[PDB]
């Protein structure tokens, strides 16, 4: 009874039952390092200006 | 001008500038340990952006 598969049937991407649980950490990462600290909040302009020696702005 | 005008003047004066020096030693402390760290804005040298990267199934398994 065995039916010959047509042209592209065995390049088919298939699905799959398993029991087999879903890998957790598959690469065995550490634990990634912490990002650094954001920069949140309204911009200000800066205090007395550039500050570069005697400039006032 | 009279003494007051100029007395009160000169308080203005040194307010901004006791500000500003003030504030010129803080930014070099800050420099340093941004510097020396490297946890802040600063002194942030770029590392390889991580969505360059391809998640697909690869042709081959262990990778
Ligand atoms: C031709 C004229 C064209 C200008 C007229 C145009 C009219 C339309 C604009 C409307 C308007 O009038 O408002 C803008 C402006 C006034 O604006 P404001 O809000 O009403 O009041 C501003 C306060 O006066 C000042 O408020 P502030 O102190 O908070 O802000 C000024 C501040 C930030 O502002 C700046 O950085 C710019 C400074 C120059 C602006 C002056 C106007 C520029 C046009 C004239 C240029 C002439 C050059 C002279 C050439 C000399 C020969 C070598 O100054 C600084 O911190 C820099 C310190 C000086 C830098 C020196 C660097 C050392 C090497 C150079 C030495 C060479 C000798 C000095 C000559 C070079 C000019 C400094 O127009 C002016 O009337 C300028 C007045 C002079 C202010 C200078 C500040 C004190 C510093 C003294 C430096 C000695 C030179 C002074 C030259 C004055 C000649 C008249």
């Amino acid at each position: 009874g065995w039916v010959r598969p047509d042209l592209g049937d065995l390049s088919k991407v298939t699905k799959v039952k398993t029991d087999r649980p879903l890998p957790e950490n598959p690469y065995h990462s550490r634990a990634r390092p912490e990002p650094n600290p954001e920069v949140e909040g309204d911009l200000k302009p800066a205090r007395h200006g550039s500050r570069l020696f005697f400039w006032t702005m | 001008d009279g003494p007051e005008k100029n007395y009160e003047r000169t308080m203005a004066i040194l307010q901004i500038e006791a500000e500003k020096a003030e504030l010129r030693l803080k930014e070099l402390e800050v420099r340093r340990l941004m510097r020396a760290r490297g946890d802040g804005p600063w002194f942030h040298y770029p590392t390889i952006d991580k969505e360059l990267i391809d998640h697909s199934p690869k042709a081959t398994p262990d990778n």
